[PDB]
């Protein structure tokens, strides 16, 4: 649900505190699914924020 | 009978802003030149700021200072404090043939890790008994925290004349040290048989014993 | 660049004239116009300005100390000496001589302070009697020795071990006054008790007020 | 408390802990950006002047 706010001019609660995104940005934002790797059961708390 | 009068001791964090004043009694701040002074302990002091606003090459620019004429007050703005800035403030006027410091401005600082309070004991030597003199050392050392309390005793009497101790003094691995004396004369050195000091120290006590020998 | 040191004695008995000369290297008295000042400062306490004088006679003296200052310079030995006289037990201050660029200004260079704290003329030297370690005066695989300096006037005393050849464990103390005038100090050295009975450990205490130097060796205790 | 949004009627009590937009930034109890505490600790020391 925060795929979204990674663009030039957004604002929420990651974007804004992590990794701003300036408006001459010339970058380019690739992104997949990996919930079979980076997800477990029992509760993937390895990764924080 | 123009003096100049000054907050003794002003605290701040680092980092944020703070105003240290300068207030002339009778003249005027505005009629001479007012001269801060930053001196570190055990150092000579070092001009940090002349001229009301001019600065020496050297010092960092937030040592900034203001004159309010109205108020009869030297104002010294500081930005950004530092660890080095922990130093005394004067400031200097000269009024008519006669320089007139400050009060002078002490900025407070800022806990050493507990320690054993360990005890020696020693008992008076035989060339201070060939003096006619006999003095019995208490040593307490590599302990914290620096809040201990001597009782000399005399096998069961404690003795109280005579008893000179020394304020703890931090040592060099971040741990105390204290001593403690008992002048005695030699006749009552060997008066009783056994002489101790006990040493309290966060509850527990810690007691050594000596004999004559 | 220019340089201020100070020098001539750093006590003085009361009622008593006072002698500090200040001496100036890589520089000229004369030359440049400028301006000699001497500035106390005692312990804890604030600034004081005592006087100003000009490579000439020109004399100014603070109020407070008025009819007390007696400054001269010498041009010969490029240095300017200060005189006071009737000084009592307040007189306790560290003396500063600098440069003075400007007469009603800044200074520019101080001199390191010559601090002179004296309030009595007692003058007495320093009682160094050794502390002979024993069974009881050790607590563990280690051992304490050292030497008690006591009955000594004034401050300060200076101790080493073994001409400063044993610096690790050894704890000089601040001295304390005792119960008539004088003072008492102690210093001492932690060392393992294999080493008491094939070390020799000497104590050298320097009291350069009275001029006296003491070396005292310390050995364990024999029974009598 | 040292910041407020306006000022108070006297003789009441204010035991509001929210975070003010003391700073340009938006902060009306969100995290936003420059939020500092209407409340902060104070300063005493039995060794000051």
């Amino acid at each position: 649900d925060e795929v979204r706010q990674i663009a030039p001019g957004q604002t929420g609660k990651i974007a804004d505190y992590n990794y701003k995104l300036p408006d001459d940005f010339t970058g380019c934002v690739i992104a997949w699914n990996s919930n079979n790797l980076d997800s477990k059961v029992g509760g993937n708390y390895n990764y924080l924020y | 009978n123009f003096m100049l009068t000054q907050p003794h001791s002003v605290s701040e964090s680092p980092g944020k802003t703070v105003t240290i004043s300068c207030t002339g009694s009778s003249g005027s701040i505005a009629s001479n030149y007012v001269q801060w002074y930053q001196q570190r302990p055990g150092s000579a002091p070092t001009t940090v700021i002349y001229e009301d606003n001019q600065r020496p090459s050297g010092v960092p620019d937030r040592f900034s200072g203001s004159i309010d004429s109205s108020s009869n007050s030297a104002s010294l703005t500081i930005s950004g404090l530092k660890t080095e800035d922990e130093a005394d403030y004067y400031c200097q006027s000269y009024d008519s043939s006669n320089v007139v410091f400050g009060g002078g401005t002490k900025l407070t600082v800022l806990g050493q890790p507990k320690a054993a309070p360990s005890v020696t004991l020693f008992p008076p030597s035989s060339e201070e008994l060939q003096a006619n003199k006999a003095t019995l050392v208490c040593l307490i050392s590599d302990f914290y925290p620096g809040a201990v309390t001597v009782a000399w005793k005399a096998d069961s009497s404690p003795v109280k004349a005579g008893v000179e101790t020394t304020t703890p003094s931090k040592q060099s691995n971040n741990k105390y040290a204290a001593s403690s004396y008992l002048s005695l004369t030699p006749e009552q050195w060997k008066s009783h048989r056994s002489y101790s000091c006990q040493v309290t120290h966060e509850g527990s006590t810690v007691e050594k014993t000596v004999a004559p020998t | 660049q220019v340089q201020l040191q100070e020098s001539g004695p750093g006590l003085v008995k009361p009622s008593e004239t006072l002698s500090l000369t200040c001496t100036v290297s890589g520089g000229s008295v004369s030359s440049g116009g400028y301006f000699w000042s001497w500035i106390r400062q005692p312990p804890g306490k604030g600034l004081e300005w005592i006087g100003c004088i000009y490579y000439s006679g020109s004399t100014n003296y603070n109020p407070s100390l008025k009819s007390r200052v007696t400054i001269s310079v010498d041009t010969s030995k490029d240095q300017f000496s200060l005189k006071l006289s009737s000084v009592t037990a307040a007189d306790t201050a560290v003396y500063y001589c600098a440069r003075q660029l400007w007469l009603r200004g800044r200074f520019d260079y101080w001199g390191q302070g010559t601090l002179v704290t004296v309030s009595s003329a007692s003058t007495k030297g320093p009682s160094v009697f050794p502390l002979a370690p024993s069974s009881k005066s050790t607590s563990g695989g280690t051992a304490a020795l050292g030497c008690l300096v006591k009955d000594y006037f004034p401050e300060p005393v200076t101790v080493s071990w073994n001409s400063g050849a044993l610096t690790s464990g050894v704890h000089t103390f601040p001295a304390v006054l005792q119960s008539s005038g004088l003072y008492s100090l102690s210093s001492v050295v932690t060392v393992p008790s294999s080493s008491l009975g094939t070390q020799t450990y000497i104590c050298n205490v320097n009291h350069k007020p009275s001029n006296t130097k003491v070396d005292k060796k310390v050995e364990p205790k024999s029974c009598d | 408390r040292l910041f407020r949004k306006s000022n108070l009627k006297p003789f009441e009590r204010d035991i509001s802990t929210e975070i003010y937009q003391a700073g340009s930034t938006p902060c009306n109890g969100v995290e936003g950006f420059n939020c500092y505490f209407p409340l902060q600790s104070y300063g005493f020391q039995p060794t000051n002047g």
